[PDB]
């Protein structure tokens, strides 16, 4: 049994926040990127680092789909193009889905139970790397 | 939505918008003509699509079936909703799930023991 | 199935634009002076915000012969001269001494009215405001309002910020089926099926 | 005389009555005269046989009412029928009070001929003219049944009040603080019932044959038949041929009224001779204008544009508070599922953090401002507020309506 | 797409509760887990929860009868302010924890 | 070497060419300023700190880590 928290919802307006001081660090960066969400029973904005903003930048996610937010692992999934857009085009390639129901944040927990040596495999081979 | 193609356009990417394009199908019954949505004009542009051959384009799947040139005729109605049946065997539900790719594994008989857990 | 290789011209071909084209047919072609005339010479656009504007009092006025004088009224609200405006946009008395008798004789049944009457300046002004058979265009034009007081009843209170909220909704233009937006060919207007398109295609289609 | 009269000065009916009595009487405000030259009474127009051709000539305009001819003339059949309306009369009115209702933007022109009209010649001693958005406060005054709806959920006066009142005219989004409107952020929206009658008589003139030609049936249509989609537009598309009402034309020869019948009830067994007219897109999509203008083609911006624009002119400590309080009024409100559909479109657009709740009243909204109305010269405030006539004498005509009972005071 | 129908609903990521450990050799090191497992900030999550508890509790044992309430969040001027900052404070409390 | 780094300079087009910047590591009991060399003002480019960081530096091959 382990406790998930995740923001979900459509993004309204994503800004980047980038800082004027350099800090010797860095050549170019931002401090912190806001991004906004919205679902059916309220909308909430929300301020980011940029290396979960940079996985939203993969998941090339625009104004008006779905996202899918954890706060424990941090990773950023896209479901797909707000039902109400749909109307916009003629013929469209992307998936509709409605907006998701909850205020915003969700406080969940995950009772699944799994045998030992099924925690013996996914000790064997691992799932994780991009490596080729 | 299927039909002849006798018109396509499709335009550069503009300050205006990205991408700006019109195709126009048709069909015996009715002939209309629809604005793309972006990644259909890459679907468009992927593969070289010439006006004048029957094409199916299929809007949940995003992908173009081609069904040959204008060999066939237009059958009517551009959108039709149709349900599609597949007979799928056990194993060959057993032995994708096992694998990254197990269809290919169906065919070349490495399929090498799946485990009874999958199962 | 996908050839690898594809034969392309140096001048012709550009990666950028991509154009794929195959009794009597006749292309069609406006005889009007004031439409070749008026190509020549040349977030909706005003004209079409004019045209909203005047299908918007149509529709909003209740009678046939109330119908000619609103384009004035509502000429007379936008500020833009009326003769110009009218012409240019294709749309789509009240009282009598004899009739006000005739009411006088549908309540005339039951009243209890006290007469009394002196004359007083009082008198004549109520006289006047009693008696005024002037329309509210009149009333616009007087200069008894003040310009300020025009300003804040019509122009200050539609809302300046917000177009627009609620996503946009395109529905087909005889039934509003939004399972198939299938766009018309020449006056691009968007149909929903077959049976639609044939009986759009008579009256509804004024470009064809 | 203590009790005062209580009447409601609209553009499609007035509604006056006694302080005294519970419900107003209702009477419309305008003149028909039928083709032939016959010209009705407002109140009889329901009596004549033949509502095929009828012409409409009312005093009120859009904005205002220009002429007092013929209102003053509706007042006197009004007031003045002892016969026409049970139990109520007046001989005179020298003693008696009125308390008038009219628009929030009105010309101030106009409103010197309506308080010199109404204090010179029906001899009133003392008269309160207000819009009904000034009212609503006082509806904590007395205990009353009122149905609350939360969008979130799946002095006796108040201070924080905003006051949504949708009319034949216009609808109008007037927010009320410390029992004073707040005239920076009224809002107007220009739909109201006489689009929806005329896009009803274009949408049956493509439909069918053109009905524009009578404006009553497709308004007895408009009243009875129609309803708002509780959910969307889509969700009600495609129960619309599992959701469809069939109206049957009165025939002047027998019924003057048409009568709806649903196909699922057999409680109709009867048949005529008389064609059956198919009501299923009309259903949904007129009321639809109001959240979604693109269905009617007009631009106008939507009434929740208009709302958040109404919140976006208040101070940022009052937008929290008004949106925890909406009343709504008028006749348009009466349409079944509005409220919710409204509650939920506008919950929608709102932070989590604020809470937004809505409370219509129970039968209808019109019936409830005049109660409420007539509940406000009940209050000490009453008193007050009250201007005697012998003030009204001393001071210009000008004066009374600019300062006290005028928008441009309050700005 | 059949077999990808909902699974986070009762699935466990498994990888962040590091029963997945064998991959922890790559990159990291022993000495570095030992430091960075004796250095951990916890207990002073716990003393910013107890300096803003007092302000928490000295508005619910005071105003928190009618804060919280819709009755009195209904309309007023200084009430709703006190419950915004209530309800506001109560978010930073499970924030700090989770 | 492990502490906490207060502030961290590196000048880049006042002069040129590694111009010595210098950083400062605290540690609770103990702060101390270091000079920086060049081949560390290129190993510190690679796992950029910000400072307001505790790192740890190793004495024999001069490699950074973050904790
Ligand atoms: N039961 C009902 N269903 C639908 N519409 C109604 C109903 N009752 C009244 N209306 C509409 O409300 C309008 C009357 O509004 P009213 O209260 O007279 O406002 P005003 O103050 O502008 O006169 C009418 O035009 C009518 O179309
Ligand atoms: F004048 Be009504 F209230 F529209
Ligand atoms: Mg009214
Ligand atoms: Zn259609
Ligand atoms: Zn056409």
């Amino acid at each position: 049994k382990e406790t998930k928290e995740v923001y979900e919802g459509e993004v309204t307006e994503l800004t980047p926040e980038d800082a004027e001081n350099p800090l010797g660090g860095y050549g170019k960066t931002i401090s912190h990127v806001i991004v906004g969400l919205k679902s059916a029973k309220g909308t909430k904005t929300l301020r980011l680092d940029p290396t979960i903003y940079e996985s939203i930048q993969r998941e090339k996610v625009s104004i008006g789909d779905v996202i899918y937010i954890e706060a424990n692992t941090g990773a950023v999934k896209r479901v797909g193009r707000s039902d109400a857009y749909a109307t916009e085009f003629d013929l469209e390639t992307e998936e509709y889905v409605p907006l998701p129901k909850g205020e915003v944040h969700k406080k969940k927990e995950i009772v699944q139970d799994v045998t030992l040596h099924d925690l013996d495999v996914a000790n064997a081979r691992p799932q994780g790397g991009q490596d080729v | 939505i299927e039909g002849e193609v006798v018109e396509i356009q499709i335009d550069r990417s503009i300050t205006g918008g990205h991408k700006q394009g019109k195709l126009t199908i048709k069909t015996t019954d009715m002939e209309t003509i629809y604005e793309l949505g972006n990644k259909m004009i890459d679907g468009l542009t992927k593969e070289k699509v010439l006006a004048g051959d029957v094409i199916s384009i299929d809007k949940a799947s995003g992908k173009i079936t081609k069904l040959g040139r204008s060999v066939q005729c237009p059958e009517g109605e551009l959108q039709k909703r149709k349900t599609v049946v597949h007979t799928v065997s056990l194993h060959e539900i057993d032995v994708i799930n096992s694998r990254t790719q197990g269809f290919l594994a169906l065919f070349t008989g490495d399929t090498g023991e799946i485990r009874s857990e999958v199962r | 199935m996908k050839a690898l290789v594809e034969e392309i011209d140096k001048k012709t071909y550009n990666p950028d634009i991509y154009f794929t084209s195959l009794s009597r047919p006749v292309k069609r072609i406006n005889y009007s002076l004031a439409d070749l005339e008026a190509r020549l010479y040349t977030r909706y656009t005003q004209q079409e915000i004019l045209q909203s504007d005047r299908r918007f009092m149509e529709l909003n006025t209740e009678n046939f012969s109330d119908l000619p004088n609103v384009p004035t009224l509502l000429s007379d609200l936008t500020g833009v001269p009326r003769d110009r405006i009218e012409s240019t946009t294709k749309p789509i008395w009240v009282l009598k001494p004899e009739t006000l008798r005739e009411i006088q004789l549908s309540y005339k049944s039951t009243k209890l009215p006290k007469p009394k009457r002196k004359n007083t300046n009082r008198i004549v002004a109520l006289k006047k405001v009693l008696s005024s058979k002037r329309n509210l265009h009149s009333f616009l034009d007087s200069a008894l309002l003040n310009l300020m007081d025009k300003n804040v009843i019509y122009h200050n209170v539609y809302n300046k910020r917000y177009f627009k909220v609620l996503p946009l909704i395109t529905t087909c233009s005889i039934c509003g089926g939004y399972d198939s937006i299938s766009s018309c060919v020449n006056c691009g207007n968007k149909i929903c099926s077959v049976s639609c398109f044939k009986l759009h295609n008579e009256t509804r289609c004024r470009n064809r | 005389e203590t009790p005062p009269i209580v009447i409601d000065n609209g553009s499609y009916e007035i509604k006056f009555g006694p302080s005294t009595n519970k419900k107003p009487f209702r009477a419309l405000n305008a003149l028909a005269k039928d083709k032939f030259g016959t010209s009705y009474l407002s109140n009889h127009i329901k009596n004549i046989k033949d509502i095929s051709s009828i012409t409409f000539r009312r005093p009120h305009e859009l904005g205002q009412l220009t002429l007092w001819e013929l209102e003053s003339c509706i007042w006197d059949y009004c007031l003045f029928n002892p016969s026409e309306f049970d139990g109520f009369d007046l001989k005179e009115g020298k003693g008696h009070h009125l308390v008038a209702s009219e628009s929030c933007m009105t010309l101030p022109e106009l409103s010197k001929h309506a308080d010199q009209v109404i204090f010179e010649e029906y001899e009133f001693d003392s008269l309160f003219k207000s819009p009904v958005a000034v009212f609503v406060p006082f509806t904590k005054s007395y205990k009353g049944e009122m149905r609350t709806i939360s969008g979130k959920d799946e002095s006796d006066y108040h201070d924080f009040q905003l006051v949504i009142d949708s009319g034949f005219n216009c609808t109008w989004i007037i927010p009320v603080l410390k029992g004073i409107p707040y005239y920076k952020a009224v809002k107007k929206l220009d739909i109201g019932g006489r689009f929806l009658t005329g896009l009803l008589k274009e949408t049956l003139s493509f439909r069918h044959y053109n009905m524009m030609d009578e404006t009553i049936l497709v308004n007895n249509i408009k009243e009875q038949c129609l309803f708002v989609s509780p959910v969307s537009y889509f969700d009600s598309f495609k129960t619309k041929d599992k959701h469809a009402l069939e109206y049957v034309l009165p025939d002047f020869q027998t019924s003057f009224l048409g009568y709806v019948r649903n196909p699922r009830k057999e409680n109709v067994p009867l048949p005529e001779d008389a064609q059956i007219i198919t009501l299923t897109d009309e259903l949904f999509t007129i009321p639809e204008t109001f959240f979604h203008p693109e269905i009617s083609q007009i631009t106008k911006p939507g009434i929740v544009e208009a709302i958040l624009e109404s919140l976006s002119m208040l101070p940022e400590i009052v937008r929290p508070l008004m949106v925890g309080n909406i009343v709504c009024t008028g006749g348009n409100f009466n349409l079944p599922n509005f409220a919710q559909r409204l509650a939920a479109e506008l919950q929608r657009q709102l932070p989590t953090d604020w809470t937004c709740h809505v409370s219509v009243p129970e039968g209808d909204c019109a019936l409830f401002g005049w109660e409420v109305m007539s509940q406000f010269a009940k209050t000490d405030s009453y008193r007050k507020a009250r201007v005697t006539r012998e003030e009204y004498y001393e001071h210009g005509p000008d004066w009374c309506t600019k300062h006290r009972f005028g928008y441009q005071n309050w700005i | 797409k059949l077999f990808k129908k909902n699974n986070q609903v009762n699935r466990v990521d498994l990888d962040f509760l590091n029963l997945v450990f064998t991959l922890n050799d790559k990159d990291l090191t022993s000495y570095h887990a030992e430091e960075i497992s004796k250095l951990t900030c916890v207990k002073n999550f716990v003393e910013e929860v107890n300096k803003l508890r007092e302000t928490n509790k000295q508005l619910q044992e005071e105003f928190g009868e009618a804060s919280f309430l819709n009755f009195q969040d209904a309309n007023q001027y200084f009430k709703y302010s006190n419950k915004q900052k209530l309800e506001g404070t109560v978010d930073m409390l499970n924030f700090l924890k989770m």
